[PDB]
């Protein structure tokens, strides 16, 4: 079982630190979706009032 | 062990065949497209000892046989072998008789015609598939990847074909085919190799490369900067455990090697590269269509798989790409898988079944239907 | 060792399927932040527009 | 979507179609005076993809098509494509069916008498628009101004036909027509 | 070698150079307009090998170079590598050269201004000729073809202009400028003889199939009818052998890539065709000057020395021309040789010695100097 013990590891130990990025990747992302959502808000919103300040 | 006659669907490609059932997400074997044959006399009894092998067998004997893979650069030369290949494939690991089921087989766009008509042709005269149809890899690399739209780098292990898409239509002006692929990068890694004092001139050294190439190997986000490390400190070496219980390193020609994508002269090939090759894709179309493939550059087949080439490639685009325009790379874990996923995905789409080729149409036109009913 | 293997790969096979529900949700949120990015520097493009329409 | 029996107005260019309702300030919306169309092989299965594209679908999906105008310096040739491009005009973007509406469409006086006698024949044969009328576009011009008399030089993309007006009377051996537009400035 | 006290001159596209000295009737030496350079790094000692080929030095020993030429769809941007070639052409080969002659060099019409302003300035800054004039290719080819009125068919290797000239005089709205010439049908065939199982990428490659096209391929008079049985027989194949041993046949694409200038479409381009450019640039010219452009239908340039081209043009035009009025093709052996022939006239011309711009007025003025006195 050492060779499976081992491929199974490294596995473990990859797929952990691979679920660990992507959790992490995921979150950044989702932290900036968020923040690229509110600065969208944020040219939204300043987009009518130039829109606005325009009409 | 299907409860409807969907289709088969076999990724033939010049290194490995991908094979499974339509509507799955994934082959359910893999074999390498090769027909193994000993080229010395077995002693021993319990040696097994076969004329020929097919897919992995020819790897799990291959210490002793020549290893012939019957597809050249995109192309079966060798239809006697594929079908070995097809006949392993179908029957004994997806467990289905192809007579019961339609199939569907895949080339790239500027694959020669010959392959085309080998693939209908094999299975429906030796295998009596009630349908055939044979696939545009460049649509199932889009169809795996999520796109309509993009540069299709399938980069084979024969060829790398780099065709732009735009809205589902082939923009064939701007198809700069390359021939350099995966297979020249493991003949270049058994030279990089040879050179720091570990020879490898046979067919089973050549699946040992191709399993070192894979594990160790990377094209670096800056080739000079990575070699000089390299060149000068262990901290850049990777070991592997050969079959015999040798241990080899690579050094920079862990990177050296794959770097051949970016520098194809090392192999002696004439090109600018797969960076310039791939960009010759997207300011080749036209000027309202640039701006969507620049953004959806689409990776499928294997060598994307190197562990910096999602990321080169994006970086030597956008130092070619006109400033504004957003360069992105799509690289799934479908990848060399996916157009093996693709397969699965046309062969079951309503919008497709109409395309298939039947055995009544095909009998009465020949063997070279395939050109009219297909692409 | 003897359920290690199992223990390994469980691990692995449990963080190959939380990192495949993390990086599915890497590409989601990538592809709707690229997306979203995209409608902000429209909007902030437009911002501009609207801004020099103003002025 | 029209709370009333109006008039519609469609203004078809060689360049582009201004339409909307009778009695506004404004056309609803402008869509250009094109169909389009695919000149590029398809490779991917069930991606939809039109045949032909109507108006602003003609320019939204160019990136792959060719583009045609089925009026050439101000007349209509290509009444198939007015046709599409009538139909979406008035159904899809501005609402209004013409079956329930008169409509009043424009052109050069001397413009080739196929180009009334067309437009007036769609409009009744296939749309059935219960009255038509073509109208002038010096008269036109004239009326937008605020004038009853002046010079009309309309400079636009197809042919300019400069034509006085006196009082709200033609004077038409006064009347210029050149071969020069907007297109061939494009061109130059 | 030369003692006759003439001007010079000289053709220069994306393919060929054509060259020699005014007041013959053929260029003297015709020349690659090709640097090349060595792709690959030399090991033994004594191999020769140079730093730069140019032209057919460049050509000859094209299977171990990268070739570069110069010149972009009509225009010079490497005007290093023209002035390379220059020099090869005029002091090695032609035995003549610009320091002790005033020289021709030519243009499509609507060629990027900035192309006659460096070949003004090279030939003055570079080789110190006496005088300079920048020409039309459309006026050389009617006079080499014994015309002042007649359509243009200047088919070269990166461009066709199509341009009618009537009484000596610019039709210049009428012109049709065309991005499909001698080089996109040589891209073309390399791809379609790709999916006849011969790949073709690089450029020693790409030298080889534009020598397989001059030599097997034709336009055809009546396309379809040649398609439909060489498409189906062998009885309408044609042998070529390859510089390796090889031996490539060639169908119905022997004429499907010369047809490209009839259907642009084979190579993903946006055009009516050749003779419906041909047809325009006639029919946008007055109604007393269209009569006289249809009787006097002018090819020049290469690429109307496929067989089927002269009659096939004649049919097609003729074909949407009315009736009772003649329809003729003027296409002399001096086909692609015609627009240096026509620079000879020009150049030599007692009517044209007041049109060059000598090293006096040159110097003064710089470069500019060719909008004032050229065209
Ligand atoms: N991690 C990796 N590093 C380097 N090369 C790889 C890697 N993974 C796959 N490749 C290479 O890509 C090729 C696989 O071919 P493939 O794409 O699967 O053909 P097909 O698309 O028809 O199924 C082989 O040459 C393989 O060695
Ligand atoms: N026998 C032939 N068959 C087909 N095409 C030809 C033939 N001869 C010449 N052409 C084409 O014309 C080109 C050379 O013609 P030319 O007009 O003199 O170029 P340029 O004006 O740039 O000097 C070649 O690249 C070739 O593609």
């Amino acid at each position: 079982l050492k060779l499976d013990k081992e491929n199974a590891l490294d596995r473990a130990e990859q797929a952990e630190a691979d679920k660990k990025a992507a959790e992490d990747r995921s979150k950044q992302l989702e932290d900036e979706l968020v923040s690229l959502q509110k600065k969208l808000k944020g040219t939204e919103d300043e987009l009518d009032k130039y829109s606005e300040a325009l009409k | 062990d299907e409860d409807e006659t969907t289709a088969l669907v076999c990724d033939n490609g010049s290194g490995l065949v991908k094979a499974g059932f339509a509507g799955d997400d994934a082959p359910r074997a893999v074999f390498p497209s090769i027909v193994g044959r000993p080229r010395h006399q077995g002693v021993m009894v319990g040696m097994g000892q076969k004329d020929s092998y097919v897919g992995d067998e020819a790897q799990s004997k291959r210490g002793i046989l020549t290893l012939k893979y019957p597809i050249e650069h995109g192309i079966i030369t060798n239809w006697d072998d594929m079908e070995k290949i097809w006949h392993h494939t179908f029957y004994n690991e997806l467990r289905v008789a192809p007579e019961e089921h339609p199939t569907l087989l895949t080339e790239a766009p500027l694959n020669p015609k010959a392959n085309r008509e080998k693939m209908t042709q094999i299975m429906f005269e030796t295998f009596n598939v009630p349908a055939m149809y044979v696939a545009i890899q460049a649509v199932l690399s889009l169809y795996a990847s999520g796109r309509t739209t993009g540069i299709v780098l399938d980069s084979g292990d024969g060829v790398t074909h780099n065709v732009p898409i735009y809205e589902g239509y082939a923009l064939p002006h701007a198809i700069m085919r390359l021939d350099l692929a995966g297979r020249d990068l493991t003949d270049y890694l058994m030279k990089i190799l040879t050179e720091r004092g570990y020879s490898f001139v046979t067919t089973a050294e050549r699946e040992i490369v191709r399993d070192i190439k894979e594990k160790l190997c990377y094209v670096a986000l800056d080739f000079e900067n990575e070699m000089a490390t390299a060149a000068s400190s262990s901290s850049l070496e990777k070991s592997y455990e050969l079959p015999d219980g040798q241990v080899i390193t690579i050094g920079n020609e862990r990177f050296r090697c794959p770097e051949t994508l970016f520098q194809p002269s090392f192999i002696g090939m004439e090109s600018a590269g797969i960076h310039e090759t791939t960009y010759n894709s997207i300011m080749k179309c036209d000027i309202d269509i640039r701006k969507d493939l620049y953004a959806n550059n689409v990776m499928s087949g294997g060598t994307t798989m190197y562990p910096g080439i999602a990321d080169r490639m994006q970086k030597e685009i956008t130092a070619l790409a006109p400033s504004t325009m957003k360069i992105k790379i799509i690289a799934p874990p479908e990848r060399k898988y996916s157009v093996w996923i693709g397969g699965s995905i046309l062969a079951s789409l309503s919008t497709f079944q109409q395309m298939w080729i039947t055995k009544q149409e095909y009998d009465e036109a020949g063997p070279s239907i395939v050109h009219r009913k297909c692409f």
